[PDB]
């Protein structure tokens, strides 16, 4: 795979949020960043971070019908792997 | 951007635990006008019962959706991790209400957890919670305690209401789904009386700007009501406000700050509009901030509702 | 029901005046507010109200013949419930 | 992975034996709610006749499919050669009831396995088990011994009822029939009064962590449960839930937690609740985990059913 | 039959009155919850208890040649089964 | 056949289950190796082993109507021999 | 982008008013000078400056289903740096 996470999960948790979800790392990792936006959108991306300890990350204030990109960054002091992207469509 | 300066007020409702969830759901029914509506629950089910529209399942990573219990720790914890979320729904609005039932795990624990977003990202922050009956145990009553002292110092404004004072109100061998309507009555009570001074305003009218400066920065405040018809509605209507049971429990003379509703008809009159705010005035302190404003109800007719909030009691 | 009160009888005590009966609250109702006019009338209706520990209102001056609608509404610093209406056909 | 963390509480009931596929049948019967159904038998034949939907034939290289007789340990290294199939069916699931009769071959020796594997996997795992009448000789009452024993170490919660303690409940001259019917009856009642805290809730409401918190890692348990009607029916449900033959051998006092369940309609009043609370609470023990939820039965009028389970015996 | 009581048998003993009878169970039964009123009518039915060591009970007030629908529930500690219902034309 | 085990049955033993069955090796098997999945699913398949005294394994949680392939390893201590596979179509 | 402000956003405050928002500059200006005029029109642009505190501006009198031209100049002390316009069409 080469990118850490290698698994990217999305589930619909409310009509208007998703639950994300990865699969735990072999090296310990800080925090995770996650960028997330409309797919082929000019507007910025929303950007926010979780430890490292989690595994999962809920995104609300989603409108129903509109395509996502969701992007994962696993920053760990030991590594500089490449994001894992998914696309979603609400 | 230059559309968030020329749009009307933006006040949403999130109801947090199963009780805050069951009086939003309560207020969507009953048709609260301008207002945005959600609800926040551990519990996954209890979210996909409850009819809001709206809804953000938090902690899904640390109950399962499977509720947090009676732990106000882990509606906590189930908060924190979903920071995110909360922050993208808040996003955007003037004014918040935060309606909870203190004493579970996911009000009790999450309710601080959203204030403290909702602050962070300036926002007029109210938070209209209740606390258990005595009929509910003493360990409900510490939780509830506990939520509260904490909620306070992430809030604007915190309005409680206890459900022990609707106890002299409610019916005689009155089973607990009615007084809990109740509740969650006397709850879209107090989130629409503040909030239809700028929804639907009256002649006599009040600006975001005016009940910003008595619901900002002030801590504790408390709730009353009353009603009256016929020629001596104002007056009436006043003085029961101001002897509500929800109100008994402190001093309207020791208040920083008093937010009076008066909703009536087209028949309101320029006497009563002065006699209700006299005897607001009156029964108020004299350096107090007191707001007064009209709002509009065209089912009403000779007579005349008062909604008086009173802050920074402390 | 979701209006209060949920329930609303009329009877006929005289040739010439209704007797209005509703359910007791479950919460305490300052007074009744009560409308009753001709059934789909340009008349404006006439309008009383009773106190809360009331049950029961007598309407007179009807005329035979001629449906009526009968509102009541529940006014309580309590709540503000929708009402409820009922026609009569004299 | 992520759908199950937003999903609903996954319960699992499976009989294992001859007396557990027939209990388990009765259940699918009388359609407990939300709730899915399995039976575990070395009889081909008996598991072709249970009507429960989902049937696994353990054992199929030792019996041949044709049952293991009255040793425990043919039963036990059926299901030992097995775990692949129980693994695949247990998994996916929060909770698991697993009803056996003690005392034959099958479910006697079986019910450990399954126990096992469902702890392995994580399950919250509850063994409702029956021992034999005293009229099924002394053999089968050593054996349900022997199995109860081994049963102990695998399980979150073993809730064990005598047969004997039904003598006292039926009819003279009752055929055997409608004995063991009872005894299905009552098994169902354990499982119903567990799971429908969860299932149907009511407005006063536990989630599962809080049946997880008494039910998990607490060993022997018993299980009682009263009706009454009228004026007086939350006392009286009460005290004959605490005075239940099913629950005698033991002293509440000595559990380290309780399990209460109330079954009403849409008339059970705070006052009843806390009085039902209170009465569990006075008979119980100072330090034990009690949680006292409500569910819903909307044909129950005027009347209510109290369901008390003891956890922590030792 | 799946319901307890498994029998039920009605009869009149008056002609404004109604005899009821149901078989022994083979468990015990705390009381017994009879239900009764008009078939397929709007009012609400009426309800009352009696003992489980009962096995009659008797209805009054009934107007003749009106329909009516009973139904008994067998509270019990150790079970929940089903109730049995019944239809009598008086 | 050039594989161990060289023949292999496959029988449904209840609506949900399936009972598998191979013939005895002519060399000590320590254990077998079961590897069960979709035919041509994307999902990963699922292994568990059996002692290799053992003839016969039973598999689980099955849904109808959906292919499976199966396959056994044979792994002893004196030979690498190929596996045998089998599609059974539920 | 070279020119400060770098962005530039215009909303229709009413069907007859503008209303210009622009970003917050990294160094302090002292005031923002406004052109706004017709697209390709003859006529003079209309000029007037609001201090450097501000970050919007608000022009009146225009006229419905007319393109405008806006131009904005953050005049500082520390640069001469390009303005920057848009194009709205009312
Ligand atoms: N207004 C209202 N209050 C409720 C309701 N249900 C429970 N409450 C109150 O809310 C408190 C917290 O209970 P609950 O919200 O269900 O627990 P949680 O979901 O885990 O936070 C309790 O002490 C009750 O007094 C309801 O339906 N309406
Ligand atoms: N609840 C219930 N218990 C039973 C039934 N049949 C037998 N038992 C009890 O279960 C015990 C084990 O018998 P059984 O399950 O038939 O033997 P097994 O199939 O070889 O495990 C006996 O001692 C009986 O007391 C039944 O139909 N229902």
């Amino acid at each position: 795979v080469s990118s850490v996470p290698t698994k990217l999960e999305v589930v619909a948790a409310t009509p208007t949020s998703l639950l994300i979800s990865w699969d735990a790392p072999a090296v310990t990792v800080s925090y995770y960043r996650i960028t997330y936006g409309e797919t082929g959108g000019n507007s910025p991306v929303q950007e926010f971070t979780v430890p490292g300890s989690k595994s999962t990350a809920t995104i609300s204030g989603l409108s129903p019908g509109v395509d996502y990109t969701i992007t994962v960054y696993a920053r760990s002091a030991y590594h500089r792997r490449s994001p894992i992207s998914i696309n979603y469509r609400t | 951007e230059p559309m968030e300066l020329t749009n009307d007020a933006v006040i949403k409702v999130i109801g947090v635990g199963g009780g805050g969830g069951n009086a939003v759901e309560h207020m969507v029914r009953e048709r609260i006008e301008g207002v945005e509506f959600f609800a926040v629950n551990t519990d996954a089910q209890a979210l996909r019962k409850t009819a809001v529209g709206q809804t953000i399942q938090i902690g899904s990573g640390i109950t399962k959706g499977l509720g947090a219990g009676a732990n106000p720790e882990v509606g906590r914890n189930a908060a924190d991790e979903d920071r995110e979320a909360l922050r993208a729904a808040l996003d955007g609005a003037d004014m918040v209400f935060i309606a909870a039932g203190m004493g579970g795990g996911t009000g009790t624990g999450a309710a601080p957890v959203v204030a403290e977003v909702a602050k962070d990202l300036g926002i007029l922050t109210v938070a209209v919670v209740t606390k258990p009956f005595n009929f509910e145990g003493k360990k409900r009553m510490a939780f509830a305690e506990q939520g509260i002292t904490e909620l306070s110092k992430h809030v604007d404004s915190l309005i409680t209401i206890p459900n022990d004072k609707l106890l002299k109100v409610l019916g005689r061998g009155i089973s607990l789904l009615d007084a809990f309507g109740a509740a969650n009555d006397v709850l879209k009570g107090a989130v629409q009386g503040i909030a239809e001074l700028i929804t639907r305003p009256g002649l006599m009218n009040v600006d975001f700007a005016d009940v910003r400066t008595v619901m900002s920065e002030m801590g504790y405040a408390m709730m009353g009501s009353g009603v009256a018809s016929g020629e001596d509605r104002a007056e009436e209507a006043a003085e029961m406000a101001i002897s509500s049971p929800l109100l008994e429990d402190i001093d309207l003379s020791g208040a920083r700050g008093v937010l009076v509703n008066i909703t009536a008809g087209f028949d309101l009159r320029l006497d009563e509009f002065e006699t209700v705010g006299n005897t607001i005035r009156a029964f108020a302190s004299d350096n107090a901030t007191v707001v007064i404003g009209t709002s509009l109800d065209p089912d009403m007719n000779d007579e005349l509702r008062v909604t008086v909030v009173a802050t920074g009691i402390g």
